[PDB]
């Protein structure tokens, strides 16, 4: 209020500016004397809040308030209790969040100039919050509560006290002091301390409301990923852990809206996929969840549960211990056989019944994955056909039952629910698909049967049959069903092409919509299918969704053979334009090869090279990505393959898993020559003004570009190429610049020699980006372009290294932002025979500097 | 076994908080199932899984340390503990039940407590002879070690203990006469000197 | 809780050697044999013991107050010493001489139950911190810890680990007051420091000297003599790698632990302080060299500890600049990396969304 001497603390010396500032806290605390002293003062009815904002503010502003001797401590002490009491009452509750904020960025002040006193208050704190839990404890352990108490801590002299006469006081101060910690946790952390706050979590676990306990289970979260969990702690929140998955089930809905979020948070980051995580935990622990996650599994939980994310969390926890931790450590390898054997009976039993199964997918897919691999390895000892239907009874039964659903299925659709059971199908064929394409090691001798061609003809004729007389209510869903199981359909004829008919026959499903509609043409009339489905193409065609139809465009696009190609290039230009930005994206990464199997492995398409030059970006981003491997299309003729393209490591919710392959040279990949005529139709992409996202997709793509491409031919065009990408370090996005910085490293692998011209280019343009930068003063550029000769020189072989240096030691002759510190050193990847290797050179780098004394 | 032996131990422990009437009625057959269950004749434990003793052992030392022998009424009770006490000494071995240093620790825990209560109590005849049994074992031990003159009061904590208790209560005594409690100590100091008596003649046996 | 019967009968304590406990009781080839068999018959009589644990149920109300989370007062553990201190002592007895290979897996293994007991229980603390007449098994792990470490055996690469593991989960299950007793650590902590120790070793040396530095006699004990000083070990050490296998999310563990005993020595309240920001820097240089290359948002594990490292380095960084004020002074060799790096880590920071006034306010500072 005395705004001028309170800014001029003025000569208030170390030792007398407590008492000159004393006066100030005596106004704030007259502030919050009244407004503040009692809960119910006013009708909440939430001006109040501007004594908060305040007392946040002037923390900000001016520490001296605050700080700086023992008086300033008890002022807090005395404020803060000021505050606890607040912190309890209901109404209040729209305070309680502008106090975890109050309260917080007031121990970060403390830290911020006296430590010291931030750590014991700190202390107070938790001793308070520790007794706070024990009553907690005592009230539902049925002893004694007494609600009138005291908490005394804070505990000041100055001059109300602290009590909490209901559960409802105690479970608010709980709840906002443990927000707070949420927040302040790295600065509380330490060894001894952590025991405490997991003591502390883990008896609000056992004992408390389910949203303090979610929050605490954010919070033990956060604290296992600062420090991980000791054993001391362990055994009460394992037990606590394992019962509340037990309750799940038997738990409500806006309850599971408490822990829906934050259970798999922890369990995710508790049971990560990435190996040699469970070293962190004692088996025992694991044996016991194991057991519970067979039981919640073996009880009907999947149909019984709501939130299809949690069922997510308890997938991923079921991958988890299928394949990331080993036999031998959860328990004997017997148990775990057993127990993943009913685990997966269930996740069988349930997928006839749910909309959405992929979730089922991962760890399905996982079990039979290990068990073809544990298989063909034992059989291994001694090519080597086996069959795959009597082996495990997993497999087995999942045929049996994709069986079961397809034939009640073909009874009629009424007596099946259509959308859950043709996922069934797909799924079980999305499996097959995977598995003998992966799980056989032969793709890594031993060959392995599974599911059958009469059953994939079955199916075949069941789903036109069931989208034909859908009643046009679900017949998308359908539509979204169809496009699935045709994609794994294609990825298994893709590993190992089937008989033509059956492939001929699909082309036209494939192609339905834009058939019977407007094509009208010759393509049509040499087709077969086509006057077969006419009749369904003219019910459908206009259902087609837009990201089920680029679908099926980029299928067809993947459906290779000398058969009814000319038609599917005709759809796919047609869709080439086709209004739908999504259709857009999928005729491009559908056409890149299309083409190539098509005719004229000479260059890129005029068309696309047009068309990509026009708006939605997104078609240039996926452009660059699969020009990646355009160049090695117009190459040996693409020989069409798949990465390990296994579910996990993508985000799961995989439309058209088909849509993971990038394919290569039949064979014979020569060095491509690429004279770069093509790059030009591509790199206009980098105008300097397209999203970065694209350039830098561009830059990655580089990688795998490098070795195709050739460099000597045409070194005038070649130069010219170098040129426009060397336009990229003047870049004003930052990323894509870093990432050419690193990927120059790749170009230089690729270039066959250092050629004086090339060098040249090189000095010209980093003296251009040297000077655009300090003309500009762009230090951020300056970083970008001293990380990027560093690569080039780390890489580089002749008489490079050199320049790089050279422009680096120059760079040592500058102001704070040198890099080279870093840089010149790395070059070692003998700094005195080093220099030796360039004394001469290097002193010439200093005579110019030396022309200025 | 084991659920029959989980309700008896609740049951015993339960036992102090057990009023008069209910007392009355769990007075004589549990008595009687105690001593057709645990007899002095030896062989008798080898019926019984020693794991089961050990929990026995181990709620007895309780109650006994939960201050049992001078609240609890029934003198038939107590008679039947103690008889329960003499058996786990006498008529059973060490290394069944477990092994010997936790049953060093126990019995004389238990002697302990029996050393608190001399002056109590105006019968002490039940207390005897557990502690003449602990006594004997004792002595005999010793001079078996020994023989790889010789003192009691300094070799057995128990011994020198229960001897400094007599003087204390004849001491008390000897200040405040008559209106200390003129019986009871005199029963204390008179089970001393009985077991002084007792195990002066039959633990004799110039070492 | 009761899971110390589960603990103890694990398969394999160590990975290697197929040990159990049993491998270890059904051992009919310091005691003599006299007390071999004796001490076996303790230890499946204390199984029994815990196997019953009817204590920790319905809350154990006794379990409360110091010994910060109340170990489970688990007694019957209290009887498997004499045997694992026979042990002990053939690993010692053995030692102290100057065949042993064989009597030293025993003695891991015994170490290894000696942690898990210590661990879980809380009578076992209070008989080993108490008695200055130390339990046996103290002096028993202190004689054997110099021969831990001083002699490079091949097998002197676990005994020392499981010993430390041992010491520091005894200094956590257990109070303040009593550290005094761990006091006879400092006389050994050293050689348990030299180049000569790979990155675990020191790791738990770290830990325990927290441990004891939440103790107010034994901060000083860090470096109360100002030579040699139980630190400049541990910066030469953070610096300049004295181990090869240097795993490098190792090296984080290690920083990270450094980083926590630093900050609680200078909130609890030698010539030393002044490598002290040499290293700092050094590993820092360390940290932003390896994230800002990859960028984007970290969703790698050790990513996200580099960052935790980093804030946190931040905020001592300026407690530091908030003392000592010769700072730059002491930073003047290393003023580049410092200002190669200040300005991309502030950037980054200021990009994480969890970002504190002190964090802000440091990188502001400088």
């Amino acid at each position: 209020s005395m705004i001028p001497a309170l800014r001029e603390l003025g000569s208030a010396t170390p030792e007398e500016y407590n008492t000159v500032v004393q006066k100030p806290r005596q106004i704030l605390c007259q502030f919050i004397d009244r407004i503040l002293t009692d809960v119910n003062v006013v009708a909440v009815e939430l001006t109040s809040v501007m004594l908060l904002d305040f007392i946040q503010h002037i923390m900000k502003s001016s520490p001296l308030m605050f700080v700086n001797k023992g008086s300033c401590i008890e002022f807090s002490n005395w404020i803060i209790t000021r505050l606890l009491r607040i912190a309890a009452t209901p109404s209040c509750h729209l305070l309680h969040k502008k106090i975890c904020e109050v309260i917080c960025s007031l121990l970060f002040l403390f830290k911020s100039k006296s430590p010291a006193i931030f750590g014991v208050l700190t202390k107070e704190l938790l001793q308070l919050f520790e007794d706070l839990v024990y009553l907690h404890r005592r009230n539902v352990m049925g002893h004694a509560v007494e609600w009138p108490v005291v908490m005394s801590r804070f505990l000041s002299q100055l001059d109300a006290p602290l009590q909490l006469m209901s559960m409802q006081n105690l479970e608010f101060i709980e709840v906002t002091l443990l927000m707070v910690l949420t927040r302040i946790i790295a600065i509380v952390f330490f060894r001894r301390q952590e025991l405490l706050l997991w003591q502390i979590g883990c008896v609000l676990l056992e004992y408390g409301s389910p949203k303090i306990k979610s929050l605490a289970i954010s919070f033990l979260t956060e604290l296992f990923q600062l420090g991980g969990l000791p054993a001391q702690p362990a055994s009460t929140f394992f037990s606590s852990f394992l019962e509340l998955l037990k309750h799940l089930v038997e738990m409500d809905t806006d309850q599971l809206k408490l822990y829906e979020e934050p259970l798999s948070k922890l369990i995710k980051t508790l049971f990560p996929f990435e190996a040699e995580a469970y070293r962190n935990i004692e088996p025992v622990y694991l044996n016991m969840l194991l057991e519970k996650l067979c039981v919640m599994f073996e009880d009907g939980v999947l149909m019984r549960l709501k939130s299809d994310l949690l069922k997510a969390a308890l997938c991923h926890l079921l991958q988890y211990f299928l394949k990331f931790v080993p036999a031998g450590y959860e328990s004997a390898l017997q148990v775990r056989k057993v127990y993943v054997r009913n685990i997966c009976k269930a996740l069988l039993d349930v997928l006839g019944i749910e909309v959405d199964a992929e979730y089922l997918l991962g760890p399905l897919y996982a079990a039979l994955k290990m068990e073809s691999m544990e298989i063909i390895e034992e059989i291994q000892c001694q090519i080597k056909h086996v069959d795959m239907n009597q082996k495990s009874i997993l497999w087995s039964a999942l045929k049996q039952k994709a069986e079961s659903l397809q034939i009640s299925l073909e009874y009629s659709g009424l007596k099946n629910p259509v959308i859950e059971m043709l996922e069934g199908i797909a799924v079980v064929l999305q499996l097959t698909a995977l598995c003998t394409v992966h799980c056989s090691h032969q793709n890594m001798s031993v060959v392995i049967t599974w599911m059958s061609l009469d059953f994939y003809t079955k199916v075949l004729k069941s789903c036109r049959s069931l989208l034909e007389s859908v009643q046009k209510l679900d017949l998308e869903a359908t539509i979204d069903k169809v496009v699935k199981i045709y994609d794994a359909l294609i990825y298994m004829q893709v590993n190992s092409s089937f008989e033509d008919h059956i492939l001929e026959d699909l082309c036209g499903m494939l192609s339905l919509p834009w058939i019977y509609s407007h094509s009208d043409d010759g393509c049509l009339k040499l087709t077969t299918f086509a006057a077969n489905l006419l009749t369904l193409s003219c019910r459908i065609s206009d259902s087609y969704s837009p990201q089920a139809q680029s679908r099926c465009v980029f299928l067809l696009t993947l459906f290779p053979r000398r058969i009814f190609l000319e038609w599917r290039t005709a759809v796919y230009n047609w869709a080439l334009q086709s209004s739908h930005e999504v259709i857009r994206a999928s005729c491009v990464s559908g056409f890149f090869i299309l083409l190539q199997q098509q005719n004229s492995c000479n260059r890129v398409p005029k068309i696309l090279i047009d068309k990509v030059k026009d708006d939605s970006d997104i078609v240039k981003k996926e452009f660059a990505s699969i020009l990646g491997q355009l160049v090695c299309t117009l190459h040996g003729m693409f020989y069409l393959t798949s990465s390990l393209t296994e579910p996990f490591s993508e985000h799961g919710h995989v439309d058209l898993f088909c849509r993971n392959l990038k394919a290569t040279s039949q064979h014979e990949c020569s060095s491509s020559q690429l004279k770069a005529s093509v790059c030009k139709p591509f790199l206009f992409l980098l105008k300097k003004k397209i999203p970065s996202p694209v350039k830098l997709a561009f830059i990655d793509n580089l990688h795998h570009l490098c070795k195709h491409l050739d460099f000597r031919e045409d070194e005038t065009d070649v130069k010219a190429v170098l040129g426009t990408l060397l336009n990229l370090m003047e870049d004003p996005d930052k990323d894509v610049r870093v990432a050419f910085s690193g990927n120059i490293k790749h170009i230089l692998e690729s270039l066959d020699s250092e050629d004086g011209f090339i060098k040249e280019l090189f000095v010209l343009r980093m003296k251009e980006a040297y000077t655009h930068a300090q003309i500009s003063r762009n230090n951020e550029l300056k970083d970008t372009l001293i990380l990027t000769t560093g690569d080039i020189g780390r890489a580089a072989k002749g008489d490079l290294v050199p320049f790089a240096l050279l422009h680096l030691l120059h760079c040592l002759l500058s102001k704070s932002a040198s890099v080279s510190g870093a840089a010149y050193t790395e070059i070692r990847a003998k700094l005195q025979s080093f220099f030796s290797q360039y004394k001469k050179p290097i002193c010439q780098f200093l005579v110019e500097s030396l022309h200025s004394s | 076994a084991s659920t029959f032996f989980s309700s008896f131990l609740e049951l015993l422990k339960h036992l102090v908080e057990m009023d008069t009437d209910q007392l009355k009625l769990y007075e004589e057959p549990l008595s009687k199932l105690i001593k057709t269950l645990f007899p002095f004749e030896a062989e008798a434990y080898r019926n019984i899984e020693p794991v089961y003793l050990n929990m026995l052992l181990e709620k007895l030392c309780v109650m006994f340390e939960d201050g049992v022998l001078m609240r609890l009424k029934s003198d038939l009770l107590k008679a039947a503990l103690c008889h329960l006490l003499q058996y786990f000494l006498k008529f059973v071995p060490a290394g069944y039940e477990s092994a010997l240093q936790v049953r060093k620790v126990y019995v004389r825990n238990i002697c302990k407590a029996l050393l608190d209560v001399l002056g109590i109590e105006v019968d002490a005849e039940y207390l005897l002879g557990p502690l003449y049994a602990a006594l004997k074992m004792e002595s005999m031990e010793i001079i078996e070690e020994i023989q790889c003159h010789v003192d009691m009061n300094q070799k057995s904590i128990l011994w020198s203990a229960l001897k400094q208790k007599a003087e204390s209560l004849q001491i008390s005594l000897e200040y405040s006469g008559l209106k200390n409690p003129v019986i009871e100590m005199l029963e204390g100091i008179a089970v001393v000197l009985q077991l002084t008596a007792l195990c002066t003649v039959h633990c004799s046996h110039p070492s | 809780g009761s899971i110390l019967i589960n603990l103890l009968l694990k398969q394999p304590l160590i990975p290697g050697s197929s040990l159990s406990l049993c491998h270890l009781l059904s051992s009919s080839s310091s005691f003599s044999l006299s007390a071999l068999r004796e001490a076996q018959n303790l230890a499946f009589t204390g199984l029994n013991l815990v196997a019953r644990n009817e204590c920790s149920r319905d809350g154990d109300p006794a379990e409360g107050g110091r010994r910060a989370f109340p170990l489970c007062q688990l007694p019957g553990a209290v009887h498997f010493l004499p045997l694992v201190q026979f042990f002990i002592g053939l690993h010692c007895q053995a030692l102290q001489d100057l065949s042993v290979c064989i009597l030293e897996g025993f003695s891991v293994t015994a170490l290894s139950i000696l942690q898990h007991l210590v661990c879980h229980s809380g009578a076992v603390v209070s008989l080993l911190l108490s008695g200055q007449g130390q339990h046996p098994l103290l002096k028993m792990l202190l004689h054997l810890l110099a021969f831990s470490s001083a002699a490079t055996g091949h097998l002197q690469a676990s005994v020392l680990t499981q010993c430390l593991k041992v010491l520091v989960k005894l200094a956590e299950n257990t109070s303040c007051d009593f550290l005094p007793r761990f006091q006879c650590v400092f006389q050994v902590l050293p050689k348990c420091l030299s180049p000569e120790t790979p990155l675990p070793s020191v790791l738990l040396a770290v830990e325990l000297l927290s441990l004891l530095a939440d103790h107010d006699q034994l901060a000083p004990q860090l470096c109360s003599h100002s030579e040699g000083c139980l630190l400049l070990l541990l910066y030469m050490y953070i610096t300049s790698r004295p181990d090869r296998v240097a795993l490098e999310t190792q090296w984080l563990q290690l920083e990270q632990e450094v980083v926590w005993l630093l900050a609680k020595l200078g909130v609890q309240s030698c010539q030393c302080n002044v490598e002290v920001v040499r290293a700092l820097t050094v590993m820092l240089h360390r940290q932003w060299l390896t994230v800002r290359r990859a960028g984007g948002p970290p969703r790698t594990d050790q990513q996200r500890r580099t960052v935790r490292c980093l804030r946190d380095t931040v905020l001592l960084l300026h407690g530091l600049s908030q003392k000592d004020k010769l700072f730059m002074m002491h930073c003047v060799e290393v003023l580049h990396q410092f200002d190669q790096v200040m300005p991309g880590v502030s950037m980054l920071i200021r990009g994480l969304p969890d970002v504190t006034d002190c964090e802000e306010a440091a990188l502001d500072d400088l």
